[PDB]
């Protein structure tokens, strides 16, 4: 390992370059030796004062003065580092004089809108007065920089730094006089204080110091008056300030609390900047708001947000809100119409003009997305989806309409009604409110239309108490990693008790046609592909609560072992899922428990490896004793033995598994 | 009072909205940058609404415009462009409107027109994907532009044309959208008379090679482009971006090759110094690009290799670039012109025992690093 000799040798080497001088730079060596101890800093220190004239010379201690102070943050390194040890403050005073001595001096709020030249000298120059202040050992602080020149605090950010350096969650009184010093500033001299980037750096500080400590935000109503009016400002008003009123805006939708700023606020904000960064950023910075607080404001205005226009893509302009429509799919809420949405901002054509813009082909495209997405207003690809067009129309109120457009569309409307007869009757069963292979493929398509187009797009949790079975298979679908009270974006209908009129219906219409496990498992695969592997999380978690309730109306006939593989199938697709992984261990244990007898093997064993051992620990523990619990019960008989399960489960459950079993 | 000076310049955007009529105004240019002298971007008094009337009333003068009202058109522009809120896509629009009437009598080596200019390049740098159209129509006019300052002999004026240029995704996508071929030897040909009119003394040597602190491969400034982004980050220290203003102004035509840089290579091996600094300037993004032959490689690091047996600095320092190209390429070199690039940055490493040939590390630095895949025997 590690040798005392390597040390030695290396203290040495250090000794000999301490002896070979090269002012800055000796300063530097000798930092690197007082690092390596654990004098000649004060020797460094007399050097650098015998050229602390130079402006030059002065950035470089200024440099210096921020790495030393990086040194308690070098080498992890916040905490226990390396180089915080080995840099000691002790004697530091004598190599600090002459630093001290050569820190003595003896329009808008930003010295350049762009990269200024050299405003590291600035900032350097406001790190160096930080690191003597805290090297000595924060009103002395606020009161020598309310009594300094407005330029020199206004030329580098870091000053604002310094003010999140003083303790104004600690001591209110002290971001009080700060808060006041700016106002008087603002009254002495408008413009100085006037400026965007210094009321932005002071915002960003608060926010920096709100999310840091708890006791920042709180007691802060005077910063929070002051803050509401430098709101009050013309140019805050007015936005006047692009980027920097865009990092604001993210700024407060990330730091709940009360503002001027809100999540519809920071859409129509983003929608209104035509540069694409400042767009794009915005719309990242409502998505990481996303997740934490009700998005149905936005997702419910995401479906309509995005419409055709040609003459605003040659601006490009729909070619930013295509992009926003885009990041809208990648949020989980509302999937369904985040795909509407861009398929209305979609031409369904040019695809390769378009080339994929902005980063489609088989799953994000046109296509899939009108497949697995419908929406109603209410050349052959044109066809295709005026079929299903005018599908709805018949389905909808507008009769006469839907003829009129039929006599348009060279399709006699009987044709296609004796194939939608099945969704007419559906639809007027959904109408009204408190009251052989032809056949059952109309049945199958009315099953669909219960399932998809009329199941709530933000369905609830809780369902129906109307039969003590349901509430059974509720209960079998709450064990285990359940979350109640889920909800979504939009509610299209709720509360269709017919469905279960249906479930009656179909075992005794055509002599149990339309009710085998075909049938219905047929209904199941089409709304599960409907569920396209790349859909959002909200809309995967909405479908998974549609099947789950489907099952829950589903008959012992669907415990087959085909239909039930079939199940454990989507519910693996399910568990892949993050969000919907907790749905899908619950609808899991049911379905293995009515696959097991059915089993007596092969595909059990082979599915008995989708535990979330790899890759709400307490509800994956409970699904853990209830997988023993499976485990054990098929282990009692061990017919073929090649299930290999105990050691399995007991590996990730983190139970120390016996010698013996393995 | 300096929300009265903002209130102030607002009014006097929303009165320069209109023509003006045809009065010479130097009183209200005098005005104007008295105005913009203090809080020009940076207050509370102005306004988003005022900063689009302020645009606004920049194309609208632009195109009445054609001495004292070039200047206060160029000190609005300026206020323009601090306003950092603005439509980019409007902006590009409004920018574009303007130009029509600016180039309709344009004068680029005038700093009134400078304003201007740096305005549309702010426009156009957000404008790339949005409101390409109008930025296309401003890339055409600033690639003109371009061409004529570099007719000039001026060294500044040729280091503009260049910005003005790589001011260079809009231009790469002129070059896509051009009409032929034809247009892209004509841009080629400004960049020559752009790098003959660097030639003079008041312009370093073109060669561009041991850049200050360029670390090969390591962090950024390898294409220029952020969709490029190919390999041999050449970084300047400004000790240099001194030589990479003649370096860009070299790249405008070594960036593409106008990058199919076989045929290129093969019918520009004039051995000429400037022939050489463009090639060398060239390779390092053209490499695979071009999909030239090893023997191609081969036969260029041999000609580097007798360049920097010459005595002559620039030839040296062409050969140099060349060979820092060929040791970090697009294009995969070949075994011997690699063995034969090692070998000239031993050479180089044997000169670097004197303090004059630093040069020598800083030139070929992925050869003097250790460049991946390269055989560690």
């Amino acid at each position: 390992s590690n040798h005392t000799i390597d040390c030695d040798s290396l203290q040495n080497v250090i000794k000999m370059l301490e002896s070979s001088i090269d002012i800055s730079s000796a300063s530097y060596d000798k930092d690197e030796l007082d690092k390596e101890t654990p004098f000649p800093e004060v020797l460094s220190f007399v050097k650098s004062n015998h050229s602390y004239d130079p402006i030059i010379n002065c950035i470089s201690t200024n440099l210096q003065f921020t790495i030393s102070d990086e040194p308690k943050h070098l080498r992890d390194l916040i905490r226990s580092t390396h180089f915080r040890d080995s840099n000691p403050l002790k004697t530091l005073v004598l190599y600090i004089m002459d630093m001290a001595s050569k820190n003595v001096f003896i329009i808008r709020n930003h010295q350049i809108l762009g990269l200024m030249e050299g405003s590291l000298e600035q900032i350097r120059n406001t790190d160096l007065f930080i690191l003597q202040k805290y090297i000595d050992y924060h009103d002395s602080l606020i009161n020598i920089l309310h009594l300094y020149p407005i330029e020199t605090f206004c030329f580098g950010m870091s000053a604002i730094g310094a003010y999140f350096l003083d303790v104004a969650r600690t001591s209110e009184p002290i971001f009080y006089k700060c808060l006041e010093i700016l106002a008087q500033k603002i009254l002495m001299n408008y413009d100085y204080e006037r400026d965007e980037v210094y009321l932005m750096i002071f915002i960003k500080i608060f926010q920096k110091c709100v999310h840091s400590k708890l006791q920042f935000t709180d007691a802060t109503l005077k910063l929070i008056v002051k803050i509401t009016k430098f709101i009050e400002k013309v140019f805050i008003e007015t936005k006047f300030s692009l980027s920097g009123r865009q990092t604001f805006l993210k700024f407060i939708f990330q730091l709940h609390v009360y503002s001027k700023f809100d999540y519809q606020k920071l859409i129509s904000l983003t929608l209104k900047d035509s540069d694409v960064c400042v767009i794009y950023n915005f719309v990242d910075d409502l998505v990481i708001f996303l997740k934490k607080c009700d998005k149905t404001l936005i997702e419910g205005f995401v479906l309509p947000i995005l419409s055709i226009k040609i003459e605003k893509s040659l601006y490009k302009g729909f070619c930013y809100l295509y992009l926003t429509l885009k990041v809208f799919l990648s949020i989980s809420s509302n999937r369904s119409a985040l795909l509407y949405q861009l398929l209305k901002l979609a031409n369904s054509y040019e695809t390769s003009t378009i080339f994929e813009p902005l980063l489609s082909a088989n799953i994000k495209q046109l296509f899939r997305i009108y497949r697995l997405e419908i929406f109603w207003s209410f050349s052959d690809f044109l066809k295709e989806n005026s079929d299903e067009i005018i599908l709805v129309l018949i389905l909808t109120k507008n009769i006469t309409l839907a003829k009129l457009i039929t006599s348009r569309m060279s399709v006699d409307f009987s044709e296609k009604y004796t194939q939608l007869i099945p969704v007419i009757t559906t639809y007027t069963h959904l109408s009204e409110v408190e009251n052989v292979e032809l056949l059952n493929r109309s049945k199958a398509f009315l099953f669909c239309l219960e399932m998809l187009k009329e199941v709530k797009e933000l369905g609830s949790t809780f369902k129906s108490i109307s039969s003590t079975s349901f509430k059974v298979y509720s209960q079998l679908t709450i064990f285990a990693n359940r979350v109640s009270f889920n909800n979504s974006t939009a509610i299209p209908f709720f509360s269709t008790k017919s469905v279960l009129w249906y479930c009656n219906r179909l075992f005794q219409e055509l002599e149990g046609f339309s009710s085998i496990p075909s049938v219905i498992d047929l209904v199941l695969r089409r709304l599960a592909i409907q569920l396209h592997f790349a859909t959002d999380e909200e809309l995967q978690v909405t479908i998974s609560f549609r099947l789950c309730a489907f099952l829950c109306f589903s008959d012992p006939f669907i415990t087959s072992n085909y239909l039930v593989m079939i199940v454990l199938r989507i519910a693996r697709q399910l568990l892949s899922i993050p969000c919907t992984q907790s749905l899908g261990l619950g609808i899991a244990r049911f379905h293995l428990k009515k696959f097991k007898p059915t089993d007596f093997f092969f595909q059990l064993a082979e599915f008995c490896m989708d535990f979330l051992g790899f890759c709400k620990m307490e509800a994956i523990q409970d699904f853990y004793t209830w997988f023993d619990g499976y485990v054990t019960a098929l282990l009692n008989f061990e017919y073929e033995g090649y299930g290999f399960l105990r050691c399995q489960i007991n590996f990730v459950r983190s139970v120390m598994t016996t010698k013996n079993e393995w | 009072r300096e929300p009265h000076i903002l209130a102030l310049l607002d009014i006097i955007l929303r009165h320069t909205f209109t023509a003006n009529g045809s009065i010479c105004e130097v009183v209200c240019l005098n005005f104007s940058k008295a105005l913009r002298l203090l809080l020009s971007h940076h207050l509370h008094h102005l306004r988003f609404s005022d900063w689009q009337s302020l645009v606004s009333y920049c194309c609208q003068a632009i195109e009445k415009l054609s001495k004292q009202e070039v200047v206060e058109l160029i000190y609005v522009m300026r206020s323009l462009v601090q306003w950092y809120a603005a439509p980019i896509n409007f902006v590009s629009e409004q920018l574009l409107k303007f130009f029509e009437f600016f180039f309709y009598a344009y004068t680029e080596e005038t700093d009134a027109h400078l304003p201007a200019l740096q305005c549309l390049f702010q426009l156009c740098a957000y404008a790339i994907p949005n409101c390409n159209d109008y930025s296309a129509s401003v890339v055409l006019l600033v690639f003109k532009i371009l061409i004529n300052s570099d007719k000039w002999k001026r060294l500044d004026l040729r280091l503009q044309l260049i910005q003005c240029l790589a001011i260079y995704p809009l231009w790469s996508n002129s070059e896509t959208w051009d009409p032929h071929r034809s247009i892209r030897s004509f841009n080629l040909d400004l960049l020559n008379s752009s790098f003959f009119s660097l030639k003079n003394f008041l312009n370093f040597f073109g060669k561009r090679s041991s850049l200050s602190l360029a670390n090969f491969r390591f962090h950024t400034v390898e294409p220029k482009n952020n969709i490029a982004k190919l390999y041999d980050p050449r970084l300047h220290l400004f000790f240099f971006e001194s030589y990479f203003i003649y370096f860009f102004l070299a790249k405008l035509i070594l960036l593409k090759k106008t990058s199919q840089i076989e045929e290129l290579l093969l019918q520009a091996e004039l051995a000429n110094i400037s022939a050489s600094s463009f090639s060398l300037q060239l390779m390092v993004i053209i490499t695979a690009i071009s999909d030239n032959l090893t023997n191609d490689d081969l036969l260029s690091i041999q000609k580097m290799s007798l360049n920097f047996t010459e005595k002559k600095n620039e030839l040296q320092s062409w050969s140099f670039f060349i060979l820092f190209n060929i040791c970090y390429n697009k294009a995969y070199s070949s075994m011997l012109t690699t063995s034969c690039k090692k070998e000239i940055l031993a050479a180089a490493s044997r000169g670097l025992l004197n303090s004059v040939t630093p040069v020598c590390y800083q030139i070929l630095t992925y050869f003097n690093m250790y460049r991946p895949l390269c055989f560690a025997s």
